[PDB]
């Protein structure tokens, strides 16, 4: 990766991409290449909006993930074909995260964390990620539910987790060999 | 409860006593200790004479 | 002078030759060989530099050879040439050696044994290169004339053992050439010299020679690495072939070590950590195995710290090479005491330190691994805590920010607690209890298992070497 | 000290002239031993013996007390600070 | 021989700034006297030296420094004038003994006993170096079996002297050899308190316990240390490592440490400290321990470095008997009890749970502390588990290793 | 089945034990075999002389 001028913002992009697609183990094996080359021959310039991103995302700190791409449209160039990718990303991992941390908020408490910006919103990423709203409540609980039912249609099930019958015999005929 | 007499465990904060007299240990479980302690002595022992391949 | 010292230099080597030559030519017992040509090295590597460097060419001349003498002769124009007393009437005799045959056996031309002394003469050539330390022309010639001859043979079993460790030396002066000098030309060689790996991974597999088969695979992961492409060694460790079939310990060490790297960024730190306490212990512990055992206790360390566990401090106080793990006593410290600003503080420093040992890669998500560790803290005191006391005491932002972070980190499970965002406190859910669940059953699988490993391992191994002492004779 | 018990790995695995080309081959792709690299680098590293009583060379068992500020000093300080609160409760 | 336990107690009290200054510079003048009296000028180097840096800045073989706030730890150059004076008289003595009885009847006894004195003046001066060599001359030729064992002791005393673990634990190894060929109950009495105080340098206190508690009921004192050492250095390493119950009967019910009474502050501290433990009371454990720290850790060489140590434990040991006794406790309740407050318990309870000791947690937004100590299977099953995977791995490494070669 | 874990464990170490007592012997042996060769030359030296 080149003689070009244009290089800084172009790997800058690669790696971009792959977190619009939200492949941290591609990113890292494809971030591993780069460094060797990039690492103070070029140091972080504009590289530093692609690799804090993927910071705040693994701290868990999904606030700074959010405002980082705000701020990154005041220096707007072309980076606007991923922004709205990248605040997909964030409302997403937020809603897989909460269904083991929440029971159920209102509709005002939802909205505050996941960041939805309209009222309408926060009804919408509600039936794409299957939680009912009852009462004005959206509820986790039931995304719980339904995990569970999908683990036993699992005809992979038995023989994983193992009948108390099969463990026995298991142990028995290997003496037997 | 330290004398060891009844041994229970007080509720400073919701002022109850509840009195346990259980068994604090399965026989089985103890004698298990005395064996798997043996062994781990056993196989350094074991190595000491068969390090003369080495 | 020169007669003197060459025929004497000669005469330790013809021996040597000896004990090769028997093994080879009656057709190998695998296990065996493959030992004696570990110890031959280190006695002939002291030889060569001995009594002249044109002593390895006498010895040429003197043992039958097709041409074999005249890739020698290029070697000892670049050292300074030399060429006196290793020609005819002072490097030739046909009688005693069976190594050349004798005066009557050669005019007849009945004998043949150009082909093996060829594949040893090799190892000469290969040494000479690695005893100089020496570049240049060396690296570039041995290359060149050695690899079409191994292709010019039909690879048999007994050849394949010999010319697996003519690759290490190949391998070592070509990496050692590109980091010396850039140029677009050392990358030009660098793809052509893969390739040939490649190629010869597929053609020793037919053939079912495990000590080559071995040898390509782990020199060509360390190329991937140095170029940090994870994507060539993933598909190239499944693939899944490598054998433990007719290999040494050192082998398993060094391939696991490969393996540990891609799993570990590849967030899988199980795996790699399981790998990696396995890499120390299949590899021998002396001083001249320094290199291997202070990477992979530095390695092993970096791993635990991205699970979230914290090395032994013990570990790195009783182990006599405190010197170097001077950094890393550092970071565990940094880590366990969850502050922010003294893991910033220590990598400032060594910065270099973990460039060199590529753990350095680590500790970027080492960042993120200090915030985790300072709520597992918090887990364990606290079980509810409101969402303003963690704030003050980790100095977070907002109460949203800090609930945000725990979210993460429980979806993992590693904190195992839940949120009450409304009634503002986290609330530890851990408690165990676990002997109340079937969970028990599913550990005791495990370790009936691993039992059961070594029940098969010892029965089969200890019988075979007593079939062969009662089929030979005895006293 | 190396993974699980270390004495057990030095009495295992000792040298042989079989072992030998075996052990150099495996440390030169790692590269150097890097223990006598190191003090040329950094000019020398400065193990505590001064600091410590337990030393950075371990003479028996380590005191993990030395993570932590001699706190002696802080219940000294937490005692008289209640002694006041105490009274004027 | 004897003044060696008594001057590095006294020198050490100098180093330490814990200790307040009213101690150290009694501490000093008394030292000093007998430094010029017996001669200890080469340990005396030694003491300076070792430091480096904070004590032993003020004196003429170092560059003054207002770091060290002792010259009384200042040499005198009469000091000099007499040591050598004194070396001379003393050693070219003993010489003539020896040259005058290779003469005279049974020289292997004779000859022997002048090097078993050679020691003596080595000792009594504090240079250990050339007494090595005159002791071993001593050992070496006939002498009577029990008076090899006396001849190695010594030896050790002044390994002690110096505080080299190394060397004293080499002695120490010799004697316990002989200690069954002699049959020696009088240097087995010397054996449990010389290597009682090796144990207490040991981080290991369990050994220190057993030697130390036992060494009181018969004690020997002939060329050994003060009792009044010995006995709060056993109550000390007695309180970690016994449990309630041996607590009872082998400290508080001994009869030989009730006899002795207060009479040391030292020995007053520490049986404040086991009493107010063992009788449940909290109010004023808190303050105890304070001062047992002050008075008896510090002015003990030995102890300053199981000092912090000390301090943990003891918080941790009087909480285990709280946290057993209750499932729960208010954060209000238990802090007033020790005698603290909620702010300053909720910070040492922060240092002993996150390392698990206690296995509590403390409820902030209810106000209790709350106990969760499991006494269930799962807790069994889990050390019976960690018994087990040390041993696959062993048979792994052990099997492999020998299926190679 | 805790009980019959330990007890499996315990039989590892026999098995093992076996291994081990045999890998001596095939050492010895190596050692024998080798003497064969040495014995033979001290044998066919006594039919000449004799």
């Amino acid at each position: 990766l080149s003689e070009s001028d244009k290089k800084s913002k172009l790997i800058s992009l690669y790696l971009l991409n792959l977190l619009s697609q939200n492949n941290t183990t591609k990113f890292h094996s494809e971030l591993q290449y780069l460094d060797k080359h990039i690492k103070n021959l070029e140091d972080d310039s504009l590289l530093s909006y692609p690799i804090k991103l993927d910071r705040w995302l693994m701290e868990g700190s999904y606030q700074k993930a959010w405002d980082l791409l705000q701020s990154g449209s005041q220096n707007i160039s072309e980076f606007d074909s991923f922004t709205d990718i990248l605040k997909s990303a964030i409302r997403d991992e937020i809603a897989k995260n909460t269904e083991l941390s929440y029971d159920f908020l209102p509709l005002s408490n939802i909205k505050a964390l996941l960041f939805f910006n309209n009222e309408k919103e926060t009804e919408k990423f509600a039936l794409e990620r299957n939680w009912p709203i009852v009462n004005s409540k959206v509820y986790f609980n039931n995304q719980s539910k339904e995990k569970a039912d999908y683990e036993d249609e699992m005809m992979h099930e038995e023989d994983q987790k193992t009948n108390i019958i099969e463990k026995a015999m298991d142990y028995a005929i290997s003496i037997e060999n | 409860i330290l004398d060891k007499i009844f041994y229970g465990v007080l509720d400073q904060g919701n002022g109850w006593l509840y009195v346990y007299e259980t068994p604090n240990q399965d026989a089985t479980y103890d004698s298990a200790l005395e064996l798997v302690g043996q062994l781990n002595k056993v196989v350094d022992q074991l190595f000491e004479k068969a390090s003369v391949l080495y | 002078l020169h007669h003197s010292e060459k025929k004497y230099a000669e005469e330790d080597q013809v021996q040597e030759l000896l004990k090769v030559l028997n093994e080879i030519s009656k057709t190998t017992l695998t296990l065996d060989p493959r030992y004696i040509w570990r110890s031959l090295k280190d006695l002939s590597s002291l030889r060569n530099q001995e009594l002249l460097n044109a002593e390895t060419l006498c010895f040429t001349v003197n043992v039958l050879y097709p041409d074999s003498s005249s890739f020698k002769k290029n070697l000892l124009k670049f050292i300074t040439s030399n060429h006196k007393s290793s020609v005819p009437g002072s490097a030739e005799l046909r009688n005693s050696y069976p190594a050349s045959f004798y005066s009557v056996n050669t005019e007849k031309k009945t004998i043949e044994v150009t082909a093996e002394i060829n594949c040893f003469m090799h190892l000469l050539v290969q040494l000479f290169l690695w005893d100089s330390k020496e570049l240049e022309q060396l690296v570039e010639f041995n290359r060149k004339v050695v690899i079409p001859n191994l292709l010019c043979y039909y690879n048999l079993r007994s050849l394949n053992l010999i010319n697996a460790k003519l690759w290490f030396y190949i391998y070592l002066s070509h990496e050692t050439l590109a980091r010396s000098s850039e140029e677009i030309n050392s990358d030009n060689q660098n793809i052509i010299l893969r390739s040939t790996m490649m190629k010869f991974l597929k053609i020793a597999s037919l053939k079912h020679d495990n000590e080559t088969k071995a040898m390509l695979i782990n020199l060509i992961l360390r190329d991937f690495l140095n170029n940090g492409e994870v994507d060539s060694a993933s598909d190239f460790i499944s693939k899944l072939e490598y054998p433990h079939t007719d290999v040494s310990s050192s082998l398993e060490a060094r391939y696991f070590f490969y393996l540990s790297k891609i799993n570990a960024i590849q967030l899988d730190y199980s795996t790699a950590n399981e790998y990696i306490i396995a890499a120390i212990r299949k590899a021998p512990h002396n001083s001249k195995s320094l290199g291997f055992l202070q990477q992979s206790n530095k390695l092993h360390c970096c791993i635990q710290l991205l699970m979230g566990d914290i090395p032994e401090l013990s570990f790195f106080h009783q182990s006599n090479m405190q010197k170097s793990l001077l950094p890393y006593y550092h970071l565990t410290k940094a880590v366990k005491l969850g502050d922010l600003k003294k893991f910033t503080s220590t990598i400032t420093k060594y910065k270099q330190l973990l460039l060199k040992d590529d753990t350095y890669q680590l500790c970027v998500r080492l960042r993120s691994n200090v915030i985790k560790t300072g709520i597992r803290i918090i887990s364990l005191t606290y079980k509810k805590i409101s969402l303003r006391d963690i704030c003050l005491k980790l100095n977070l932002d907002s109460e949203q920010t800090v609930e945000y972070m725990v979210s993460r980190a429980i979806r993992d499970g590693v904190i195992e607690a839940k949120i009450n965002h409304e009634d503002g406190f986290i609330e530890t859910t851990e408690l165990l209890n676990i002997y109340d669940s079937e969970d028990p059953q599913q550990v005791f699988d495990e370790r009936i298992k691993f039992a059961n490993q070594l029940h098969d391992e010892y029965l089969v191994s200890m019988r075979y070497p007593e079939d062969k002492k009662t089929q030979q004779n005895e006293k | 000290m190396s993974t699980d018990v270390a004495a057990a790995q030095a009495q295992s695995k000792i040298d042989l002239t079989k072992k030998k080309n075996e052990e150099i081959n495996k440390k030169s792709l790692e590269e150097d031993d890097e223990f006598e690299d190191f003090p040329i680098d950094t000019w020398a590293n400065g193990e505590t013996i001064k600091s410590n009583a337990v030393t950075q060379t371990n003479i028996w068992e380590e005191n993990w007390d030395d993570v932590e500020v001699d706190d002696d000093f802080t219940n000294e300080l937490k005692a008289e600070l209640d002694r006041y609160k105490r009274e004027n409760q | 021989r004897v003044p060696n336990y008594e001057v590095s107690e006294k020198a050490f009290l100098l180093t330490q700034s814990k200790v307040s200054i009213e101690q150290r510079k009694e501490a000093a003048e008394f030292v000093l006297a007998k430094i010029k009296e017996e001669e200890m000028a080469p340990y005396y180097k030694y003491l300076c030296e070792e430091y480096l840096v904070n004590n032993g800045q003020s004196d003429l073989e170092h560059d003054e420094k207002s770091d060290s706030l002792n010259e009384w730890i200042k040499f005198d150059q009469e000091l000099y004038n007499e040591l050598c004076k004194k070396n001379e008289s003393k050693i070219k003595e003993l010489n003539e003994k020896i040259q005058k009885l290779e003469e005279d009847d049974e020289g292997e006894l004779e000859q022997a006993q002048a090097w078993i004195n050679l020691g003596e003046y080595y000792a009594q001066i504090g240079d250990k170096d050339n007494a090595e060599k005159t002791l071993g001359k001593s050992l070496s030729k006939a002498i009577s079996t029990g008076a090899k064992i006396d001849v190695m002791l010594t030896i050790a005393r002044l390994g002690f002297f110096y505080n080299d673990q190394l060397y004293v634990k080499e002695k120490l190894e010799a004697v316990n050899s002989m200690i069954e060929k002699g049959g020696d109950w009088e240097r087995r009495n010397r054996y449990k308190t010389y290597y009682g105080i090796h144990c207490l340098a040991v981080r290991n206190f369990k050994e220190a316990a057993k030697l130390l508690v036992d060494s009181l009921a018969t004690f020997t004192s002939i060329e050994l240390t003060s009792y009044e050492s010995i006995a709060t250095y056993a109550s000390v390493t007695g309180l970690f490592t016994l449990e309630r119950t041996d607590l009872k009967s082998k400290v508080i019910d001994s009869p030989e440490l009730l006899s002795l009474i207060s009479t040391t502050a030292a020995l007053q501290s520490i049986s404040s400290l086991t009493i107010s433990l063992y009788a449940s009371d909290y109010a004023s454990y808190f303050p105890y321990l304070l001062e047992t720290y002050a008075n008896v850790l510090i002015p003990c060489k030995y102890l300053n470095r199981h000092a912090d140590f000390f301090v943990r434990e003891m918080r941790r040991k009087v909480y285990a008997q709280l946290l057993e006794s209750y499932k729960t406790l208010s954060l209000k309740s238990m802090a007033s009890a020790f005698g603290v407050s909620v702010a300053f318990l909720d910070n040492d309870l922060g240092k002993f749970i996150p390392n698990k000791q206690l296995n509590c947690v403390i409820d902030r937004v209810n106000g209790i502390v709350e106990t969760n100590r499991p006494d269930n299977k799962n807790a069994q099953y889990h050390l019976l588990v960690k018994q087990g995977d040390g041993l696959l791995t062993k048979l792994q490494k052990y099997g492999a290793a020998v299926r190679l070669t | 089945i805790n009980i019959s874990n330990n007890l499996q464990k315990a039989l590892t170490v026999k098995t093992n034990d076996e291994l081990m007592v045999i890998y001596i012997s095939n050492l010895v042996r190596s050692i024998i075999a080798f003497d064969d060769l040495i014995e033979n030359k001290i044998q066919n030296k006594k039919i000449q002389e004799q």
